[PDB]
């Protein structure tokens, strides 16, 4: 086509879906991580995690409001992950990474696994 | 804006 | 903070909200435009419109799920501002800037009003 | 990935 882009469009849609996240506006489901519970759009999470993509295409998980994660899954490496996803921001740190690692597998967050592989690579 |  | 980021992330997410909404995954709202309807997800639309994002954020409007637009609006025109909504690509052409430009006047979307009213004054 |  001939169309023209706005350079700066997808970062601008992305903080306004973070600031909604924030003011918990038009959030439809909580996800449970043992002791711990996050509000989230449906929508955002299947964006960019494989697992909520395959959970929410589901006919009957789609309706869900509440999605239990598997024990094993650090709240911690849940929390980072979930902020990564509504701003790109990635808090890796010595004291998180094999948490946040193991959380992306499950999540089926690829370049996320990536990273954290080539940081984990480079420390030994 | 740009030509993408 | 000493977070990393990915380039293409929000980019990525935008492109997974269009597949979304070209499969009528988990979209919450049907936009009608005098005889045309336009399905859509309710963030995504106050995350690009600062109509949207009052409309939905009203503590009555928020729970409509089909929202009626001035039928002074052109469908076209609303067709190619929801397109640069959900992909960052605009379509301006000739024929159809003027509507173009007073949708999204409408609609609240500063930057597309912009570029309208500078491609309108070099053809002048 | 960047350092942003
Ligand atoms: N929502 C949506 C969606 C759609 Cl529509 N199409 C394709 N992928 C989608 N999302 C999704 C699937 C697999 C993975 C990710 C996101 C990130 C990753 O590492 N794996
Ligand atoms: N969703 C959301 C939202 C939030 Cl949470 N905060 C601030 N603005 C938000 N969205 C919004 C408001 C005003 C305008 C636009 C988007 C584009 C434009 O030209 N005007
Ligand atoms: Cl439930
Ligand atoms: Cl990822
Ligand atoms: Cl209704
Ligand atoms: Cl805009």
């Amino acid at each position: 086509d001939s169309c023209i882009q706005f350079t700066r469009h997808a970062s601008d849609v992305l903080l306004n879906l973070n600031r909604l996240r924030s003011r918990d506006i038009l959030t439809d489901v909580v996800i449970v991580v043992s002791r711990e519970q996050f509000r989230a759009h449906k929508t955002v999470l299947m964006a960019c995690s494989g697992l909520f993509y395959s959970i929410f295409t589901d006919q009957l998980k789609c309706n869900l409001s509440v999605i239990n994660l598997d024990p094993e899954i650090n709240p911690e490496g849940f929390c980072i992950l979930l902020d990564f996803m509504y701003t790109s921001r990635l808090n890796l740190r010595e004291g998180n990474i094999m948490a946040v690692m193991a959380t992306a597998m499950y999540l089926q967050m690829e370049h996320v696994v990536d990273t954290c592989r080539k940081f984990i690579k480079a420390s030994e | 804006w740009v030509i993408p």
